[PDB]
RNA sequence: CGGUAGGGGAGCGUUCCGUGUUAGGGAGAAACGCGUGCGUGAGCCGCGUUGGACGAAGCGGAAGCGAGAAUGUCGGCUUG
RNA sequence: GGCCAGUGAGACGAUGGGGGAUAAGCUUCAUCGUCGAGAGGGAAACAGCCCGGAUCACCAGCUAAGGCCCCUAAAUGACC
RNA sequence: AGACAACCUGGCGAACUGAAACAUCUUAGUAGCCAGAGGAAAAGAAAGCAAAAGCGAUUCCCGUAGUAGCGGCGAGCGAAAUGGGAGCAGCCUAAACCGUGAAAACGGGGUUGUGGGAGAGCAAUACAAGCGUCGUGCUGCUAGGCGAAUCAGUGGAGUGCGGAACCCUAGAUGGUGAAAGUCCAGUAGCCGAAAGCAUCACUAGCUUAUGCUCUGACCCGAGUAGCAUGGGGCACGUGGAAUCCCGUGUGAAUCAGCAAGGACCACCUUGCAAGGCUAAAUACUCCUGGGUGACCGAUAGCGAAGUAGUACCGUGAGGGAAGGGUGAAAAGAACCCCCAUCGGGGAGUGAAAUAGAACAUGAAACCGUAAGCUCUCAAGCAGUGGGAGGGGGACCAGACCCUGACCGCGUGCCUGUUGAAGAAUGAGCCGGCGACUCAUAGGCAGUGGCUUGGUUAAGGGAACCCACCGGAGCCGUAGCGA
């Protein structure tokens, strides 16, 4: 019948590690770097879990891809 | 067992809740929605992912890498087999190692992808019983842990790409010792 | 385990034919049972059962009367289902649904029913029927020798499916024939009293075995 | 699947019967029958709750319109200063029903209480 | 051991189905009306100078499954 | 943490303030009490004030707030 | 020519909607309109997929897979290849060449792809298969035929109950005063067609036809492919945009070639466009013939159980109802009285006449009549607690039921608010109809089945379900990085 489909504009934002955690890349890194700092520019240049609260909404929003909790 | 006698055991089936058919049953009146609202209105209601016009959570993220330059996605080439599926298996000291035997045995049931990913064996765990593999190639570390064990090694060529005869003609030419 | 006796015509207690069957553990044969037979009967049924919702009726589709200025109701058509003259909601569409059981979920559910049949006294056994002039008189004959009632709801089954037992064992009500191609398990699991034969003990030996 | 029932007048109809002599439309009228149903029962616990009440002080103004009697200056106050004084555990107001089946025995009480 | 929005646990009832061509039933079933009975209650059980052929319980399942509201709606009958 | 809801209109009273006119049962905040979601008693009646937290029964007793002439239970109580 | 419910093809072809607005997009090439046509239609026999390994026309199902992608990279849209099944079937034509005719045609030849055909020469004969008015053949259908086995007692009637017997190759069903294996029609089984239709098997007969060597010359579908543009559609929204088809304009090569393999070039691989035709698997019901139903039972089920698309409404397009059941058998009331009828009472039929034609069970609202208690100085959401007086049957006679002198207390129910007796909303009343449901997926919980990891889908099956196959696929086994 009807298949659940995965939901595009969040699959390409978010990904799973394994363990099945929820990772993402974060933001504020193709704009006006030379304001910024190295320190801003490595500290927003790494891949992070997502806080519990938008962990347990976009889960449902993209079903097929194993993340547990 | 007779037609009569038989009962399922309690808490395999629960009662499906009805709503709005009584408030001493529970869900009556506005059957567990509150009092208006999206939540409370009769339709698709919201999307999932929708923070209520503010923009998204999806939306403020940037792009995995590959994912956002339509880059074909990173994917596994080989079937990667550890010696503790060797070990725990029941392979004894003379046997052959190779695709029809872990399919045959109960080490690897692949089925998406019988054509494409051959076989990889890696380092991870022992293996104490000598064999004979004619499997795909192997890590450094697994060739280490096989010919460790003075077992019979040996890497199979699976295709031969094709080569432009220019391109192998510059290619024998390199042969400058 | 528990022997039984191979009776005939004569009706001697020669040989053992054990059965040893694949039986469901202690308290949770019942459920295992009952999920097999629920699902059993709930395959049988089907569809069968249809009803017009709004927008089938021949009703209007059109507004009756405005929207204000008449003191009545917002009543926008004549095939609503509030007004008894079409439409309903939620009523029954003709669902072909598939309810999938196990395969050895249902297979131990068999060799549940067949364990618990024997034991208690409901299963004395046959084992040859040669029936030249089919004619259901040695049928019943037969029937009342071997200590069964035609009127107290046995089963029984028998290999290669003969066509004089089949052609002398279609009339009586109480009774239907069964073989392994055809064994289910809501005729069997009447269990009132049932036979086996040589060929159906050892068959179902072979098949649900240790 | 239809499923027309009868269960509502079965229902209805036990409310019914227990609503009668409630003086028209609220013994006929279903639609009044529930909240006399409802209200009636309602009327029964806050009055049972004040009968416990009710008949405390009736006994209260029983047995002291019983002690005002004699005359002189003995009131419901001074009858249970004596009345605990001299050892009485708790005759929890019933010989204000004496006082009235057994005057003699209420004056032989009170004339004991004196002494 | 008060309780609204709400959450969880446990149950009653209805029509059909398996047992079921069940027990029972023109020696009166279902209905309709009745109770000095029993339950926490949804309800059960019992009685009927009414009615005239079906249909329990138990163990299970499935719902067009439960009404006092929608200027609901369809018939009947009031008020003035 | 897992599954899974509502709620996101508050109201008055005391204190701390701003807006006002130190006017509003006014408006906005900060801590608290009640109502919301709280029955009963006192307040004549009367959501937010005081006592007080209702599992149920009793034609049981003792009390808090508050009262003891009559309506309406208890002192036409005592002494300044 | 006209008609045809749905499916199918071809053309015109939206908009409300979703994006929480909206224009790109979606809804959607859906609905609708027109045309055509058959029981199926379309497509269909590689200028094809694929990747150095291989398959062999088209269609449909499971799967890959909600993957690769596409997209204000938003909303959403979403393949294909490998694999497993159902069903299998391939054939005609143009050109090069000979012959007749001013061409245009005609008759032979040839229609193929790890290339053929034409031209020249050598051999060689019959195995197999295809098509078919025609009539003998077969089964099936459109009429039907034979067809087993019991009485008696019971309150109207027996099929139910109790007592005595039997059939079964027949105990499916419907009816018969009442429920049936033995009452009837039937059924199981055995039979039966003058005539027509259909199923495959004969037949006078037409046909398909063969192998080798040389020969790059001659041919292998031209205003066509390609290109510049304007686009459409392939999941792909102009993007690197390939394949496919069109509008304007330009405009090739024949096998030593041309096209495709996701811009394009080189090599290799694959195939031979610009010519047509084909059964099957497949989708549906205005229907037809069988079998079913945890489908309905007169507010339901078709709108329609009678005049049903009827009465009625509208100029018209069109909208659109409602009304079932006396008995077993009318045995439907002879006759007498009231009397102009309608109706009513006797009598008669019937088991029932309180089953009388408005006729089966008849509930509530509503209207009444009779019996018990009680109201005309009384303020009340009509109750409830206490209960004066009175009435009724009674047996655990103290109990039970009915009435209510008077006192205390008590601000209808829902909705929905900070707050509703509210003079906020709703309902005249009574009875019915009337609302978190279904399909398919993700996630979690609870109960199971196996852990020699688990489990099958499509599909096959004594009509369906089902035993048993069917390991394709899926999930967990290895992660990190773009």
């Amino acid at each position: 019948g009807y298949k659940m489909k995965t939901h595009k504009a969040s699959a390409k934002r978010f990904r799973v590690t394994g363990k099945g955690k929820i990772v993402r890349r974060r933001a504020g890194k193709q704009h006006l770097l030379a304001k910024k700092n190295t320190k801003r520019k490595n500290r927003l240049s790494k891949l992070i879990q997502v806080d519990r609260s938008d962990y347990d909404n976009v889960i449902g929003a993209l079903p097929y891809l194993k993340v547990n909790r | 067992f007779r037609l009569d006698n038989l009962g399922p055991q309690p808490g395999s089936r629960k009662k499906g809740k009805r709503k709005g058919r009584g408030h001493a049953a529970g869900q009556g009146g506005s059957c567990g929605f509150g009092m208006r609202g999206q939540k409370s209105r009769s339709g698709p209601g919201i999307m999932r992912g929708f923070e209520g016009g503010q923009m998204p959570l999806y939306r403020r993220i940037p792009k995995l890498r590959g994912i956002a330059g339509g880059m074909r996605a990173g994917l596994p080439k080989y079937v990667p087999i550890n010696l503790r599926d060797i070990e725990v298996a029941g392979f004894k000291e003379g046997e052959e190692v190779s695709l029809e035997s872990l399919k045959a045995k109960g080490i690897i049931n692949p089925s998406g992808r019988e054509r494409r990913l051959p076989l990889k064996i890696l380092g991870e765990g022992e293996l104490s019983t000598k064999l004979q593999i004619k499997a795909r190639a192997f890590s450094g570390s697994a060739k280490e842990k096989l010919e460790a064990a003075g077992c019979s090694v040996t890497v199979l060529p699976g295709r031969k790409k094709y080569i432009k005869e220019s391109v192998r003609k510059n290619l024998a030419r390199a042969d400058e010792y | 385990l528990i022997p039984l006796p191979i009776l005939n015509f004569s009706g001697e207690k020669v040989g053992e034919t054990f059965l040893n069957l694949k039986t469901a553990p202690p308290e949770k044969a019942r459920a295992v049972v009952h999920r097999g037979l629920i699902t059993h009967l709930q395959n049988k049924r089907r569809g069968t059962a249809s009803t017009l919702t709004r927008a089938e009726v021949r009703g209007g589709g059109r507004k009756p009367y405005p929207q204000k200025k008449t003191g009545r109701a917002r009543r926008g058509s004549q095939g609503s289902p509030l007004r008894p003259g079409g439409g309903v909601i939620f009523g029954p569409k003709p669902r072909d649904w598939t309810i999938k059981m196990n395969k050895k979920e249902r297979r131990l559910a068999l060799s549940t029913a067949i364990a618990s049949a024997v034991g208690n006294s409901f299963v004395v056994e046959e084992f040859a029927e040669n029936f030249e002039k089919p004619k259901t008189k040695d049928f019943i004959a037969a029937m009342q020798r071997w200590g069964l009632d035609p009127a107290e709801k046995s089963l029984f089954f028998l290999m290669d499916l003969v066509e004089n037992v089949e052609k002398s064992g279609r009339n009586i009500r109480t009774l239907k024939l069964l073989t392994p191609r055809s064994l289910n398990l809501f005729d069997v699991l009447n269990a009132e009293k049932l036979v086996f034969t040589e060929g159906t003990i050892q068959y179902l030996n072979q098949r649900y075995g240790v | 699947r239809v499923k027309r029932g009868y269960i509502a007048r079965r229902r209805r109809k036990k409310i019914r019967f227990f609503a009668s002599s409630f003086r028209g439309a609220h013994s006929r009228l279903t639609r009044t029958i529930a909240q006399q149903k409802i209200r009636a029962l309602v009327s029964a616990h806050r009055d049972r709750d004040r009968q416990k009440r009710d008949f405390r002080r009736l006994w209260i103004t029983r047995i002291n319109a019983a002690i005002r009697e004699r005359g002189v200056y003995y009131n419901y106050s001074k009858f249970i200063h004596d009345l605990y004084k001299r050892q009485l555990l708790l005759n929890r107001k019933i010989l204000a029903q004496i006082a009235i089946l057994n005057p003699n025995c209420i004056y032989m009480i009170y004339n004991e209480i004196i002494k």
